[PDB]
RNA sequence: UGUCCUACGCCGGCAGGCGCGGGUAACCCGUUGAACCCCAUUCGUGAUGGGGAUCGGGGAUUGCAAUUAUUCCCC
C-alpha cells in the first residue's frame, strides 16, 4: 500500500530531495562548488547555485533506480553534446571529480554505502528515506 | 458566377510534361450540360470543381 | 519592478562603457580580457545576485567587484583560471583586463620580431 | 527600425500597464511586448507579478509558452 | 489464470502479462501517467479512454518494454496493452465480448492488434 | 466522446464548400485524440485525403531542415495555437481551420506550357485535393514567414494566419498568395 | 516476425515470467 | 525423411527464431509451440502428341 | 570491434596520472544509462548570451623528434 519513488513524478522528488539534504545540512560541499563546469562540454557555471544538492539527489534516486554504479557510469549519465567548433558534435562524458565528491558526500551522510560487486548502492536508511520522502511528495501532489 | 460540376470520366494526362489532365466535367444544376476541361492535381471519378467562369471548353491535343 | 531613481545608463569601468540595460555578468563580460565564464565567477566571488540588473548597482558593489577583478588570487579564484599565469618576463599569475591586454599583447610581438623568430617574422609579414 | 524595448519599468507605462492589460483577451509576454515596448524578460516578471494578485487567469504553460487571459 | 503477449514497432518490444486484479496498470513499474513524454500521452490511454474504466476494473497488467525510441516504446505499449486484453476476454471471458472489443479496436486505429511492418532499409554496394 | 486533445469537439464541425467535403476528414470516423497517428497515408494515391486535417497541418509544419521529423515541437505549436485561437475568438478552432483552408485553397491556377521561345500560361481548374494541399502548405508558409525574426512565437503567428484566413482578410499570406494566382489565372485565359 | 526482434521478445517474456515466479550463507558444514 | 518433396528433391544459426502473428499470442497457452517455428518459413521440350522427349 | 576494449578505487577543476580486476568474447566493457527529443530556468530582435574563425598565455598526452602550432584541456 505504500507508494513508492517509481509511482512518483521525478522531477519534483529530485527538488525535494534536493530541498531535504539542504536543509539537514550534512552534505560535505566542497570549496571548489563554485568554480568548476560539472564537463568539459559545458559552456558556464550553472546559475543554481545549490547545484550539489541537486546533483547529490539525482545521484542518489539513480542509484535506487540502478544500483552499482560507479563513478564513470555517473560520467556516462551526465554526459552529453559537445559542439566541437565547425566541426561535428559528438558525446562527451561528465567530470569525474564531481560524481567522485558527490559519491563520497552521500557515503559520508550515511546514505550510500559500497559493495562488493563494484561501486555504490543503498543503504536501507536510503530507501527508507527515499521511501519516505517520496511519501511526501505523493501526499502533496496526488491528494491535492 | 461561380459554378459547382462533377467530373464524370477522366480522359487522360495532358500537357508537355504530362502535367494537366483533360477530363469530362456535368454540372449538378442542370444535369445536361456536359463540358471538356483540363486541370492541376491528382483527379479521381466524383470529385467536384469549382468553376469560376464556365463558357469555354478546354483544347489540347 | 519599476525603475529607480538612481538607475546609470553607462558607466565607466576600466575606461570602457558599460550598457547598464544588460544582466551584470553580461555587462562585465563586454569588458575585454572578461569572458561570461570569468564574469560569472567574479560576481559570484562578490556576493552579488545574477538576477539583478548592472545599471542599478550602487558604488559599493562596484568597487569590490573591481578590487575582485584586479585582484582574483586574493578572493580565491583558483590560479588555473587566469589569462597569463606564467608571464615570460616575471613570473606570476595575472589577470589584465582593459589596456593591460592590448600592451601585453603588443610587446609579445614586440619580443616575436626583435629574436627574429618563424612567427613573428611571419605575422608582421602577415601586414 | 531598431527597437529600443525598454528594460525596467517607467511610471507612465507601468501605470498604463496596471489598468490596460487585466483585459486584452490575449495576455502573453510577446504580444504585451510588442504593444508595450517592453524587454521580453521585464514583460515575463511583470505577467507573473500580475498573477500573484489574482488579476490574471493562467491557462496552459509551457517552457516555450505561457497564455494567461482575463478573469471575468 | 493469467496470459502473456507482445507488441512491436521497429525495434522497440513490449512484452505485457495479465492477470486478475484491481484496475493496477503498469510499465516498467511505473503508471501510465508516468512513461517520460506526455505530449503522446493520449496514446497511451487510449484502450482506456474507449474501452472505459469499467472494462479495466478487474484486471491487473505488468509490461516490461526494452528496445526503440521514446514514440515507438508508446507504440509497442498501447500494442501490448490491446493485445493482451483482446487474449484475456478471448481465453477466459465470452467470445462475443471480445468481438465487439476487438471490432471498435480496429475502426478506431487498426495498429492497435497488428504490427506495422516498417523498419529501417538496408544499403548495399 | 472522442474529444481532440482532451477538449475540443467535432460534432459541431461543417464543411460549407461541398468540393471539400471529402478532402477534409474532420468527423466521427476522423476524430482523434491526438495529430499524432505515424500511419502509412502516402503508400498510395489518394490515401492522404482520409488523413485527419490538423494531422496534415502538423506535417507540414515539420519544414526548412532542423524542424525535419521534430513532430511533437509540431503537436505541442498546434496545441498552443488552437488555445489561441480559442482564447481569442471564442469559437472552435477546428471550424477556424476548416475555413482558413476553404478560403485559402487556389480555385483557378496557370500552366506554363511553351513550344520554342514562347513561353506562356494557359489557365487550368485546380482538384479539390491540391486545394487542400495549397491551402495547407500557404497556411503554414504564411506562420513561418510571419515570424522568423521576432518576439511573436511560432504558435501565435500561426493562430493570428488561421484566423485571418477564416476571415478571408487581406492581410494573411496565404490569402494574397490565392489572390495573385487567381489574378494571373484569370489573365491568362 | 524475424529472428532478432523474436529472439529480444523471447528473453523479455522468459525475464518477465521468471520475476513474477520470484515475487545466505552456503553450507560449508555437509552436516547438520 | 519420407515426404515427397524431400525424396524428389535435386540433390549461433540454430539459435534463431521466428513468432508467427489471428488472435494475439499468447506465451502462457500450453500449444503456443505450434506458433514459435525453429526454421525459415516460406526442363523438356514437349512434342505434339504431349509425351516428354528424353536424351 | 577488442590483447588493446575497459569495469572499479584514489588524486586533480579539466585534459589526464597511480593501482588492482574482467575479456581470444552473445560470459567483460554492456540491462552498450548516445544525441536529437521531453520538462523546467535565463536570454528578447540587438552582427546580441546567435556565430565561431584567427590570435596571446599556461597545463597534459603519443612518440627517437611536435619548430611551420600532431592532438586534447583552461582562460
Amino acid at each position: 500500500p505504500g507508494v513508492t519513488v517509481k509511482d512518483v513524478n521525478q522531477q519534483e522528488f529530485v527538488r525535494a530531495l534536493a530541498a531535504f539534504l539542504k536543509k539537514s545540512g550534512k552534505l560535505k560541499v566542497p570549496e571548489w562548488v563554485d568554480t568548476v563546469k560539472l564537463a568539459k562540454h559545458k559552456e558556464l557555471a550553472p546559475y543554481d547555485e545549490n547545484w550539489f544538492y541537486t546533483r547529490a539527489a539525482s545521484t542518489a534516486r539513480h542509484l535506487y533506480l540502478r544500483g552499482g554504479a560507479g563513478v564513470g557510469s555517473m560520467t556516462k549519465i551526465y554526459g552529453g553534446r559537445q559542439r566541437n567548433g565547425v566541426m561535428p558534435s559528438h558525446f562527451s562524458r561528465g567530470s569525474k571529480s564531481v560524481a567522485r565528491r558527490v559519491l563520497q558526500a552521500l557515503e559520508g551522510l550515511k546514505m550510500v554505502e559500497k559493495d562488493q560487486d563494484g561501486g555504490r548502492k543503498l543503504t536501507p536508511q536510503g530507501q527508507r528515506d527515499l521511501d519516505r520522502i517520496a511519501g511526501q511528495v505523493a501526499a502533496a501532489n496526488k491528494k491535492h | 458566377p461561380i459554378k459547382l460540376a462533377r467530373v464524370t470520366k477522366v480522359l487522360g494526362r495532358t500537357g508537355s510534361q504530362g502535367q494537366c489532365t483533360q477530363v469530362r466535367v456535368e454540372f449538378m444544376d442542370d444535369t445536361s450540360r456536359s463540358i471538356i476541361r483540363n486541370v492541376k492535381g491528382p483527379v479521381r471519378e466524383g470529385d467536384v470543381l469549382t468553376l469560376l467562369e464556365s463558357e469555354r471548353e478546354a483544347r489540347r491535343l | 519592478l519599476v525603475i529607480p531613481e538612481k538607475f546609470q545608463h553607462i558607466l565607466r569601468v576600466l575606461n570602457t562603457n558599460i550598457d547598464g540595460r544588460r544582466k551584470i555578468a553580461f555587462a562585465i563580460t563586454a569588458i575585454k580580457g572578461v569572458g561570461r565564464r570569468y564574469a560569472h565567477v567574479v560576481l559570484r566571488k562578490a556576493d552579488i545576485d545574477l538576477t539583478k540588473r548592472a545599471g542599478e548597482l550602487t558604488e559599493d558593489e562596484v568597487e569590490r567587484v573591481i578590487t575582485i577583478m584586479q585582484n582574483p588570487r586574493q578572493y580565491k579564484i583558483p590560479d588555473w583560471f587566469l589569462n597569463r599565469q606564467k608571464d615570460v618576463k616575471d613570473g606570476k599569475y595575472s589577470q589584465v583586463l582593459a589596456n593591460g591586454l592590448d600592451n601585453k599583447l603588443r610587446e609579445d610581438l614586440e619580443r616575436l620580431k626583435k629574436i627574429r623568430a618563424h612567427r613573428g617574422l611571419r605575422h608582421f609579414w602577415g601586414l | 527600425d531598431k527597437l529600443n524595448n525598454l528594460v525596467l519599468f517607467d511610471k507612465a507605462t507601468y501605470d498604463k500597464l496596471c489598468k490596460e492589460v487585466p483585459n486584452y483577451k490575449l495576455i502573453t509576454p510577446a504580444v504585451v511586448s510588442e504593444r508595450l515596448k517592453i524587454r521580453g524578460s521585464l514583460a515575463r516578471a511583470a505577467l507573473q507579478e500580475l498573477l500573484s494578485k489574482g488579476l490574471i487567469k493562467l491557462v496552459s504553460k509551457h517552457r516555450a509558452q505561457v497564455i494567461y487571459t482575463r478573469n471575468t | 489464470q493469467s496470459v502473456q503477449v507482445f507488441g512491436r514497432k521497429k525495434t522497440a518490444t513490449a512484452v505485457a502479462h495479465c492477470k486478475r486484479g484491481n484496475g493496477l496498470i503498469k510499465v516498467n513499474g511505473r503508471p501510465l501517467e508516468m512513461i517520460e513524454p506526455r505530449t503522446l500521452q493520449y496514446k497511451l490511454l487510449e484502450p482506456v479512454l474507449l474501452l472505459g474504466k469499467e472494462r479495466f476494473a478487474g484486471v491487473d497488467i505488468r509490461v516490461r518494454v526494452k528496445g526503440g525510441g521514446h514514440v515507438a516504446q508508446i507504440y509497442a505499449i498501447r500494442q501490448s496493452i490491446s493485445k493482451a486484453l483482446v487474449a484475456y476476454y478471448q481465453k477466459y471471458v465470452d467470445e462475443a465480448s471480445k468481438k465487439e472489443i476487438k471490432d471498435i479496436l480496429i475502426q478506431y486505429d487498426r495498429t492497435l492488434l497488428v504490427a506495422d511492418p516498417r523498419r529501417c532499409e538496408s544499403k548495399k554496394f | 466522446d472522442i474529444k481532440l486533445f482532451g477538449k475540443w469537439s467535432t460534432d459541431d464541425v461543417q464543411i460549407n464548400d461541398i468540393s471539400l467535403q471529402d478532402y477534409i476528414a474532420v468527423k466521427e470516423k476522423y476524430a482523434k485524440y491526438l495529430p499524432h497517428s505515424a500511419g502509412r497515408y502516402a503508400a498510395k494515391r489518394f490515401r492522404k485525403a482520409q488523413c485527419p486535417i490538423v494531422e496534415r497541418l502538423t506535417n507540414s509544419m515539420m519544414m526548412h531542415g532542423r524542424n525535419n521529423g521534430k513532430k511533437l515541437m509540431t503537436v505541442r505549436i498546434v496545441k498552443h495555437a488552437f488555445e489561441i485561437i480559442h482564447l481569442l475568438t471564442g469559437e472552435n478552432p477546428l471550424q477556424v481551420l476548416v475555413n482558413a483552408i476553404i478560403n485559402s485553397g487556389p480555385r483557378e491556377d496557370s500552366t506554363r506550357i511553351g513550344r520554342a521561345g514562347t513561353v506562356r500560361r494557359q489557365a487550368v481548374d485546380v482538384s479539390p485535393l491540391r486545394r487542400v494541399n495549397q491551402a495547407i502548405w500557404l497556411l503554414c508558409t504564411g506562420a513561418r514567414e510571419a515570424a522568423f525574426r521576432n518576439i511573436k512565437t511560432i504558435a501565435e503567428c500561426l493562430a493570428d494566419e488561421l484566423i485571418n484566413a477564416a476571415k478571408g482578410s487581406s492581410n494573411s499570406y496565404a490569402i494574397k498568395k490565392k489572390d495573385e494566382l487567381e489574378r494571373v489565372a484569370k489573365s491568362n485565359r | 516476425v524475424g529472428p532478432r526482434l523474436s529472439r529480444r521478445i523471447l528473453q523479455q517474456a522468459r525475464q518477465q515470467q521468471e520475476e513474477l515466479e520470484a515475487e545466505r550463507e552456503r553450507t560449508t558444514r555437509l552436516g547438520p | 525423411g519420407d515426404s515427397i518433396e524431400e525424396i524428389l528433391a535435386d540433390s549461433r544459426q540454430r539459435s534463431r527464431a521466428w513468432l508467427k502473428e489471428d488472435e494475439p499470442l499468447n506465451f502462457l497457452d500450453p500449444k503456443v509451440a505450434q506458433r514459435v517455428l525453429a526454421t525459415q518459413p516460406g526442363g523438356f521440350k514437349v512434342s505434339a502428341d504431349g509425351r516428354l522427349i528424353i536424351r
